[PDB]
């Protein structure tokens, strides 16, 4: 689908998330299996 | 408290109207006299949007009578529904347009458009809340486009909030009987782009093609080509008159048909239109009213649609019928055939259901299309516009009434940047 | 149920014109026109005769 | 044979005459 | 001339128009004007008031 | 006490209104004029009122911008149930505009909205929270129900404040500006609602096509199975139940995050009479019913997503031992997928008394019955693709000339979508499991 | 459900048609105003597949009625069941091709195609599972020969995986009525073989030899002759129509027996055909009607079964009985009978029933069988195409209305590899 090059800078507004750096384990460890 | 003031001019607009008040007076059951004799309560309680109130429960249309020439106005009322409308409202000059454009908007025009108004101010100020304006005419006579669009000029800028329509007879583009009628058109547009909400443009021989092919008539004349106009102009105004399921009334479609505030040019259609030997053969059902909807002979305009693709469309229904049968084929037209709906929008088809059909039927609907095929219909009287300026064929009608050639080129620039508006956004 | 009236063959109903000249299609219908001349040919064998002492 | 259905039919052996008992100011 | 700019450019640019401040008080509707009427602090604020 | 205010909004939360306030009629016997056939009975006071002559005038505010759908109610069956002033209609509509429902045409009924809610609350001895009815697409049913809950929240606080809106389905839809109308409603109602109980029409059509033995379903069949739910939501505090579920615990369970209020509400008992007499409904049979995708009223694969919470509400003689066998196995299957961070998922509900039917109706007399209200991560692409709507049309500036030019900024497009694009992050936030 | 759509072209087409709307309309039971009056409920289930619905009851035929003179269709509008068709469904051209080829498919064909695919549009998508299309015309003339050819091109290219059905006339050497009926035949089949998936091959000469030989008659009439094109048109699609012990549809009857895809030529065959004086005096039980349906007499094309192996066979049996003994005869028939069978397929029997037989009649069915001897019917109508072609003979006919000789050159050249296609299973 398509949603503008112009909405895909967009920030979050929820940090739900205790740290950072599981932030970005989490993402990178769920694209493993898709 | 929805009530619309009717206006019609020229001999074109007189005569669709007298038919319009002629369906209008039987859905609603009123008789020539004007003593509502019908036989339901939702007939009379929205009868304010039309009809005025006169003691002795007489309902008086809102309907104001414009010409130049004085022979329509005794064939008006002589007509079998003639009576029906207040004399005061009958408004008239004395001499004729001729088919000139500069009569009806400089010469004759001024010193009618001054009257006319008055009475259009006495309809108008006596609602306690005007929904809008409604003017048929034709672009091919003299007061027709003239002064047909000299009063859209005064009342736009009267009641700038108030939504105003149009159904314009636009010439016919192979069927000709007016050598003039290029002047008139191309002098004409300029003025509905700029202070018209809606615009339906009708063509005689798409009316015809229809008489024809659809209805196989022996011999149509003028009263069958009003009588398929008039069936639009109930079918559009269904919402605001009758209840229904989910109704769209005049504004509301509005705002979903034009995406942007100049590209008002819509095609009309009726759906449920079969001829008589073809009439046992016929189901009433909808998914048959919404194939002959979206035919390209069903269409009153003769441009071809595939030609170009559908902006916005849409198509109000009348009848106790389901909603779950229109939403999913009306989405199957879009689906079964893409090709033609613009990419930009990804619905492109408003839906609307009214409970009471037409007297006469037991389901019936109509179509609102704003395609970019419309375009085809402009240029081409554009190309048979600059045939007859190039060489000033019948210009001295016009320069001597107080015209100039820099109106006849900005007019031609105002047409030739919307030709222009169409095919920008059939290529995005 | 309430509503019905569409489904379970309730097809099986009225043509809008069962014959000419009914009371029921008037002019808010667009079944009926004027157009349609069904004493064309009576109109024209009145003028065929019409011509002929003239 | 649509003539009721043209100006107001008062002429009975051409019912397509004219008939401007209206225009025809006050004055 | 490229009209697909020039549409958006009349949008972007531009100002909406404020409503004139209008009340109802009926079940049935009906539009009157809100700073006619005597609802609203009109003349209170006037150079005039107090002296 | 336990009194609750209702409030329709637009074309569809009337005519939703007409299925609601008929049902709750024939669940407490009051008859179309308002009087009940009989201190005895004092389960209407939630819905209902006394004025000391046996008349019984509903809690509900009826406002409309278009006269002719509440007319039909000032002249009905029901022409004397309703209080008049509580039937509420203007002058003309919002025509399809959020910026006519929330700034110029919704402005005007607001301030006769609110004094009618008032008196509606001080005849309230207690006030459970306020249902508010409405569609997403409707030009009032977006402007108005969103201009009415910032006056509410300055009014009413904190009070509870639930909503039933009419989704624009993914594929079938009505109006063209629907999705701008979409972004604008969710995007000032994310801070003021508490929980948002969503529906759309495609996929009750499909279960009024497949669950009933109706071909062409109307709209009248969609707002009794809307109907149903809002009585089974309430019928809890209404009638005597094992496990009591009030209004101001749906926000608790169902609303993990202040910005995600969107649960999905299904009703899974809907069988038809031809079709009840060979199955069983046992409280386990029915549950699994409430999971299946295709019997789903929101057109979404919940197998696309994760479940965050569920909010069981059983309706009947049902047994609470076999409602708790029936959680059971639900877990212990693999194909339904609860997040890491809430391991319990379900509150469950019951109530005794068993629905009445409709007389005349599709619903077969179920002898017990189940209503599900789940908030999903399956949700995201819905809003992925009304972002496909809103924004296939914005990048053109189509349709704006009617919202700008009309007592609306431009910049309000350029805010409303970027905050509600946060939202596509907000479900991918809470779909990740935590390493 | 599984609706199909029927198309007819040429005088031939249209009067074959109309006999096949006489007897399917007779078989679901309709009247010349079309209401139903049958004795049975099994009548009216799937009446969708060649009739639509209108309001009062009636069935309007599932039929588009095209022809590019109006002079025959004036007959067919006021044949016996002329008041049933869809006046709509009448397309007509002003001036015919008249027994043209060029001037049906480039000519006249050109501003009647757009009218006709307007039609077949509007009528195809009001069906829920369009099964396909089905055509009869005539392969001697200019409308069915030239137009309905182009007609088949433009419904395959929009509609590709639904499949297509044709019966078509080949013109006979022995009995012949058009001097240029070779060239409206060698320009149809090229265009035929790689647009449509079942072509029955028809021929007037074994529909006279039916009619002499076994009907017994003196005097056939064309209604005689569109009667057993009718009886045979009826059988093929029983299945479709009516319940059985062993169903077979139309994909099923092709996709099942044509074994290449261009071994698509047919041998249609309709069995219990008896003489008026031998009627009482012949029992109908299953030996009798597979003997005879097998048989050189019954054939349904000018081309015996003989000159070839049988590369496939399909029967479309009908009526209530056991099928052990349709199982037994044709085992009897395999057994005995091994030599005229290709050897490459062990298993060459299809078999297809109905418990509903055709009003009149207790037991019947429908022959269907591929076979190499169709190769004759196209060697024989080239080897005298060859010698027609060769000295130029009617060329100005052809070449003046748009056409060149090497839309010739090719059609030799498909009538030298067709039928050697046909010769490697000899
Ligand atoms: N489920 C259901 N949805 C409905 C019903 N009626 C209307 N809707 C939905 O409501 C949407 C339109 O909003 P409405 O409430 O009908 O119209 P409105 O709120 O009055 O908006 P405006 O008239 O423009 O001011 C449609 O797209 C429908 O999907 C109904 O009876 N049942
Ligand atoms: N559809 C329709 N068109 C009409 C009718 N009467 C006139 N016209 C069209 O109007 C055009 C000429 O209008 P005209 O008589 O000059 O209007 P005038 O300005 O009042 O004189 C012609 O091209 C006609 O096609 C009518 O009754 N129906
Ligand atoms: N079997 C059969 N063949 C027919 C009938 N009518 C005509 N024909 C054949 O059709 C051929 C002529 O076809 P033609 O007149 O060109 O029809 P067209 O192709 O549709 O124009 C003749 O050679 C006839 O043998 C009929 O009723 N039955
Ligand atoms: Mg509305
Ligand atoms: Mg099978």
């Amino acid at each position: 689908l398509w949603h503008m090059p112009h909405f895909q800078k967009v920030g979050p507004h929820l940090a739900t998330f205790p740290t950072e750096a599981d932030r970005q384990r989490a993402f990178k460890a769920h694209r493993e299996e898709c | 408290m929805r009530e619309i003031v009717h206006l019609q001019a020229g001999q074109c607009g007189n005569q669709i109207g007298a038919k319009f008040w002629e369906v209008i007076s039987d859905e609603h059951g009123i008789d020539p006299t004007g003593t509502y004799h019908g036989d339901s309560d939702l007939q009379l309680e929205r009868i304010n949007v039309y009809y005025n109130e006169a003691t002795g429960g007489k309902y008086v249309p809102r309907a104001v009578l414009v010409d130049l020439e004085p022979g329509t106005m005794d064939s008006v009322r002589s007509g079998p529904f003639g009576q029906i409308f207040r004399p005061d409202n009958f408004v008239f000059g004395q001499s004729g347009a001729g088919n000139n454009w500069a009569k009806g908007h400089y010469t004759e025009g001024a010193e009618l458009v001054d009257s006319v108004l008055d009475v259009v101010r006495k309809e108008a100020e006596s609602c306690d809340c005007l929904q809008g304006f409604q003017l048929t005419h034709s672009l091919g006579g003299g007061t027709g486009s003239g002064m047909g669009t000299l009063l859209i000029s005064k009342i736009r800028e009267e009641y700038p909030d108030r939504i105003m329509n149009t159904f314009s007879v636009v010439p016919s583009p192979k069927v000709s009987d007016t050598v003039v009628e290029p002047y008139n058109a191309t002098l004409s547009v300029h003025q509905l782009v700029e202070n018209t909400d809606e615009t339906y443009c009708i063509d005689n021989e798409a009316l015809y093609d229809i008489c024809f092919r659809t209805l196989k008539l022996t011999t149509p004349t003028y009263g069958d080509l009003n009588h398929l106009v008039s069936a639009t102009m109930s079918g559009v105004t269904t919402c605001l008159r009758f209840p229904g399921q989910l109704n769209a009334d005049l504004r509301k479609l509005a705002v979903n048909m034009v995406p942007f505030p100049r590209l008002h040019f819509f095609m009309p259609g009726f759906a449920p239109l079969t001829s008589r030997g073809s009439q046992q053969y016929r189901a009433l059902t909808v998914p048959e009213l919404t194939q002959q909807m979206f035919d390209a002979k069903n269409m009153m305009a003769a441009c071809d649609p595939r030609h170009g693709r559908y902006l916005t469309v849409a198509a109000v229904f009348r009848g106790r019928m389901s909603m779950k049968e229109v939403d999913e084929q009306m989405l199957n037209v879009q689906n079964k055939n893409s090709s033609y709906f613009v990419e930009w929008i990804p619905n492109n088809v408003k839906t609307a259901v009214c409970d009471i059909p037409p007297r006469g039927l037991k389901m019936s609907a109509t179509f609102i299309g704003n395609s970019t095929a419309i375009q085809e219909l402009f240029k081409r009287i554009s190309e048979q516009f600059t045939a007859m300026f190039r060489r000033k064929a019948f210009l001295h009608w016009y320069t001597g009434e107080g015209m100039d050639e820099m109106e006849f080129t900005e007019a031609e620039s105002n047409m030739n940047d919307l030709v222009s508006e169409y095919q920008q956004y059939q290529d995005a | 149920e309430f509503d019905l009236s569409d489904p379970l063959a309730l097809k099986k109903d009225r043509p809008a014109r069962q014959s000419d000249y009914d009371a029921r299609n008037t002019i808010s219908g667009m079944q009926k026109f004027m157009g349609e001349d069904l004493n064309f040919h009576l109109r024209k064998k009145f003028q065929e005769e019409q011509n002929r002492e003239w | 044979e649509r003539a009721p259905q043209v100006s107001n039919i008062r002429t009975l052996d051409t019912p397509f005459r004219k008939n401007c008992s209206f225009s025809t100011p006050v004055p | 001339k490229n009209f697909i700019n020039t549409n958006a450019a009349d949008v972007i640019m531009g100002v909406a128009k404020k409503p004139k401040p209008i009340y109802v008080d009926k079940r049935t509707g009906d539009k009157h004007d809100l700073e006619t009427s005597g609802l609203v602090p009109k003349y209170i604020n006037k150079k005039d008031y107090g002296v | 006490m336990r009194e609750c205010i209702s409030v329709h909004v637009g074309q569809a939360g009337v005519q939703i209104g007409n299925a609601c306030w008929e049902l709750y009629c024939l669940e407490h016997g009051i008859q179309p004029d308002g009087q009940m056939p009989s201190g005895g009975d004092d389960s209407f006071n939630t819905f209902f009122s006394e004025t000391g002559a046996g008349k019984h005038v509903p809690r509900a505010v009826f406002v409309d911008l278009e006269p002719t759908v509440i007319d039909e109610v000032r002249t009905g069956t029901y022409r004397q149930l309703f209080h008049p002033e509580q039937l509420i209609t203007g002058k003309e509509d919002a025509a399809n505009n959020y910026a006519r429902g929330h700034y110029t045409i919704g402005k005007e009924l607001i301030d006769l909205v609110l004094d009618r809610i008032r008196k509606l609350a001080d005849q309230c001895t207690g006030l459970q929270g306020f249902l508010i009815f409405h569609s997403f697409g409707g030009g009032t049913g977006s402007g108005f129900t969103s201009l009415l809950m910032e006056r509410l929240s300055v009014d009413y606080g904190k009070k509870s404040k639930l909503e039933f809106s009419i989704y624009p389905a993914p594929q079938v839809s009505t109006a063209v500006v629907e999705p701008y109308n979409s972004i604008l409603t969710t995007h000032t109602t994310l801070e003021h609602s508490d929980c948002a109980f969503m529906v759309d029409n495609e996929a009750i059509y499909d279960i009024c096509r497949r669950n009933l033995d109706i071909e062409r379903p109307t709209y009248t069949n969609l707002n009794r199975l809307i109907g149903q739910i809002v009585s089974s939501i309430t019928a809890s505090l209404r009638f005597d139940g094992a496990l009591n579920v009030d209004l101001t615990e749906f926000q608790t369970n169902l609303v993990p995050y202040p910005r995600i209020h969107f649960p999905l509400a299904t009703y899974a008992p809907v069988i038809s009479a031809e079709k009840a007499y060979h199955e069983q409904l046992s409280v386990a049979e029915i549950t699994n019913a409430c999971f299946e995708p295709a019997n789903q009223m929101v057109k979404c694969d919940p197998r696309h997503g994760k479940y965050m919470a569920c909010c069981l509400l059983y309706r009947g003689d049902v047994v609470p031992k076999d409602v708790n066998a029936a959680i059971a196995t639900i877990k212990t299957k693999r194909t339904i997928q609860f997040v890491d961070w809430c391991p319990t998922g379900f509150k469950v509900g019951i109530n005794y008394q068993p629905p009445t039917v409709v007389p005349g109706g599709d619903l077969a007399k179920v002898q017990r019955a189940v209503c599900m209200l789940s908030n999903t991560t399956a949700i995201a692409e819905a809003w992925a693709r009304l972002d496909h709507k809103f924004d296939l049309m914005y990048a053109k500036r189509a349709f704006v000339h009617w919202y700008v030019g009309e007592g609306m900024e431009e910049g309000e497009f350029s805010e409303a979508r970027e905050d509600m694009a946060a939202l596509e992050k907000d479900y991918e936030e809470v779909g990740m499991d935590s390493v």
